[PDB]
RNA sequence: UUUUUUUUUUUUU
């Protein structure tokens, strides 16, 4: 195996609905990590989808309704751009600019509610100079990149001279 | 079998059949080979 | 030549002796199960996955063997062993990038018993462009699946149509033909029901033989007496074009009927588009001899009809009857005499017979031999 | 061209061994201008 | 501040005359 | 592999915001993220960060600040020749072309924009040059590593005697 | 007039 680079457009939208509003970030990872308990999406995009769900969970904004009324909070996120990722999973077949929607209930101890995601990834054949996917993290929140990468079922590496390259999907 | 020659040329041909149905097979073969 | 040339099956094994078949086997059986089963539910499955799935399902099926299979200088096993379904064609490795799919991780094995049957039935049903027939077949298929794994539900919903392009593929039809041949030899197999989907492939593009056989059976005469009664140098070219030493016919266990599917022949000489005069004369005789399968044939054009009808009617009267009156017995040698000596005009009795043979016909379709007969003889 | 639609070409095409019918047409009395046959 | 994600900044500035 | 890499460097740093800065820590936090979405040369990412460190040490005021306290503004500029000990292995070839970045910085109390114009390129000359690390005048104290980490650069305070760059995990 | 085809025939006796 060897490092392979993959450039692609990405578009993301995530929503989480629950009560007893959503304290601390650890529960963010734990809850949203169960967006694919019974996956029926297009295989071959699982690494991309897991990375993308992690990205969206990182920088989700709670809605003003959370501030004003506590009865039903809501958390939203939305992203779009072009990024290039290094990975070693294998070789990816042709992609497509098709949307994918997922919607699931979750229940982690004290928290219970619903998750609804909508994503779209598609390969780019251009000659632009796109940024790395990792840089799309704000870095103003959360701590450590191995543990959180594991919370989603995603094993990465910490190359000294470069940036993070995937290893595999634990699942 | 019988021969039927093209009148104009006198060449030889032999009309076979489509054989779109099945053949037959008597019991003997089954008790004669295995 | 704005038309196309003709090719023969024997002229294919005189070069190469292995029928190639290209597939992919990189992905496991469970992944292909997911891909096919879900792709059909959404309705965006790719062909390559269906090919590889049928390969990975019809691979543990086998049977015994009684006798001496061989064909066009080829051999298949030997009495007293076991064989598969893909031991009839040569496998190789397909190359090039492959598409993706929609995978599932819960697919019980029991949903393979009826899936290859489903896909073969789809191949069959996607061949006739008529809503009534199409829905009759797409309900018979569901009933067939029900009798096996009832609580099966229809896939590929009734809207945007799929599986009608697959006829353009070359490996899929090879798979279907091999399946049909194997389950046609072994009819007592418990999984023979797969042949519900693969029966259209056997005599395909060969509707010039079938007519010859039907005429041989209806008439009741031998084949020599039948080929004697031609009386035109328009079907004789076609008759000579259908009867050559090689291209072994009358051997049920041969590769001829799949000359189209397996690729042994591009344009079969036995078509109804390259033997239109023969087709028309044969099935007009059949129509004038109180046959059922004569009023649904097609009426090919660019053929001069004024000649064939008289010969067909003469032959029908000859078989159906047997001046001093018509001669007794049936032989052309003493029939052309009576026709010639009384000039070319058909007897009124002959036309009465022709009309009474087609007096009553309930259903008729445009460009049918029934239509022509009811138009010219009903006068 | 009018002939092709009147006088179809009927004759023996395939013969069983040495039994080809021969045209017995030598009598010149037809005898008017009625349509002749052939093509 | 007791929670996470309960807006950030609201960059648009109302802290002005 | 203790690799000594030489380069000429030029750096021009500018900061705009309201709520003029008081403590250097806030400025350092603001500047540390100057590369939110990097689309520059892949191989040049770490060294620029080191050079950003230099820019941080050299924050300057202008008479604009002296003219009004409601339009904070800082300038800074440095340039010269240097060489860096590093344990990243081997660096690709580098070219001499200017590069520029302008990003918005948001740490809450402080909000504004940060602009960095950098130009780092090879020195094919064969002469010796002093250490890049012993080039500033802000030697501060023994917590130099803490500042470097706060930017996101891991350095050494071991018996080596210098502050060699170590690693990534610059994200935290 | 993509491509072939030409019983809105066919699991099998």
């Amino acid at each position: 195996n060897q490092l392979r680079y993959e450039k692609f457009f990405f578009t993301v939208k995530m929503t989480v609905r629950s009560n007893r509003p959503f304290r601390t970030y650890s529960d963010v990872a734990a809850a949203v990590s169960h967006w694919d308990h019974m996956y029926i999406g297009m295989a071959g995009k699982r690494p991309f989808y897991k990375i993308l769900a992690f990205l969206g969970s990182s920088n989700l904004k709670a809605t003003p309704a959370v501030l004003a009324d506590q009865g039903q909070p809501e958390y939203h996120a939305h992203c779009e751009g072009r990024a290039y990722l290094p990975h070693r999973m294998g070789k990816t077949p042709p992609m497509l600019n098709v949307p994918e929607h997922f919607r699931r209930p979750f229940n982690i101890g004290l928290y219970k509610g619903t998750i609804e995601l909508t994503m779209t990834i598609y390969d780019d054949e251009s000659l632009e100079a796109a940024p790395m996917i990792w840089d799309h993290f704000n870095s103003s929140k959360f701590s450590d990149f191995r543990e959180k990468a594991l919370m989603f079922g995603l094993i990465v590496e910490k190359k000294a001279s470069g940036a993070w390259v995937l290893d595999s999907i634990s699942h | 079998s019988v021969t039927v020659k093209r009148i104009i040329d006198n060449t030889v041909i032999v009309p076979k059949l489509p054989a779109n149905e099945d053949p037959v097979e008597y019991p003997a073969d089954y008790f004669r080979k295995s | 030549a704005n038309e196309d040339p003709v090719e023969y099956p024997a002229d294919y094994f005189r070069k190469s002796k292995e029928i190639p078949l290209y597939i992919n086997t990189t992905k496991s059986l469970s992944d292909l199960r997911g891909y096919v089963y879900q792709g059909l539910k959404s309705g965006n499955v790719s062909i390559i996955h269906v090919n590889s799935y049928l390969y990975g399902a019809l691979k543990d099926i086998r049977g015994k063997l009684d006798k001496d299979w061989s064909s066009f200088g080829i051999n298949i096993g030997k009495a007293g062993d076991t064989i598969g379904i893909f031991d009839l064609v040569s496998l190789k490795a397909l190359d090039g990038v492959l598409p993706d799919g929609v995978s599932d991780a819960s697919r019980t094995s029991a949903d393979d018993k009826w899936l290859p049957l489903y896909l073969l039935g789809l191949y069959r049903v996607g061949r006739t462009q008529m809503p009534e027939y199409r829905k009759k077949l797409m309900d018979g298929l569901t009933n067939q699946c029900k009798m096996i794994n009832e609580q099966f539900e229809p896939l590929v919903p009734e809207g945007r149509d799929i599986f009608d392009v697959w006829g353009n593929d070359s490996n899929y039809t090879k798979i279907v033909a091999a399946v049909d041949m194997f389950f046609h030899m072994f009819k007592k197999h418990e999984c023979a029901s797969f042949r519900y989907g693969t029966i259209v492939s056997r005599f395909k593009d060969c509707a010039a033989l079938a007519t010859f056989g039907h005429l041989c059976k209806i008439t009741g005469m031998s084949t020599e007496d039948v080929t004697t009664w031609i009386l035109n140098r328009e079907v004789a070219d076609e008759m000579v074009q259908m009867m050559l030493p090689g291209q072994e016919i009358d051997k049920a266990d041969s590769y001829m009927p799949y000359l189209i599917d397996f690729g042994l022949s591009s344009k079969s000489p036995y078509s109804s588009v390259k033997n239109p005069a023969f087709h028309f004369w044969g099935q007009l005789t059949a129509l004038l001899l109180r046959s059922t399968r004569a009023r649904n044939a097609r009426q090919p054009d660019d053929i001069e009809y004024t000649s064939l009808t008289t010969a067909g009617l003469l032959y029908a009267y000859a078989v159906g009857s047997s001046t001093n009156a018509p001669p007794q017995g049936r032989d052309v040698v003493e029939w052309l005499g009576w026709f010639e000596d009384q000039n070319r005009k058909p007897t009124p009795d002959m036309m009465q017979y022709a009309k009474r043979a087609v007096m009553s016909l309930q259903g008729l379709r445009e460009k049918t031999i029934g239509k022509y007969a009811k138009s010219e003889f009903d006068k | 061209a009018y002939a092709v639609g009147s006088s179809a070409d009927l004759a023996q095409q395939f013969c069983v061994g040495d039994n080809k019918y021969t045209p017995d047409d030598s009598t010149g009395g037809l005898t008017t201008n009625a349509p002749p046959q052939g093509r | 501040k007791s929670y996470f994600g309960v807006d950030e900044m609201d960059t648009y500035d109302p802290n002005q005359l």
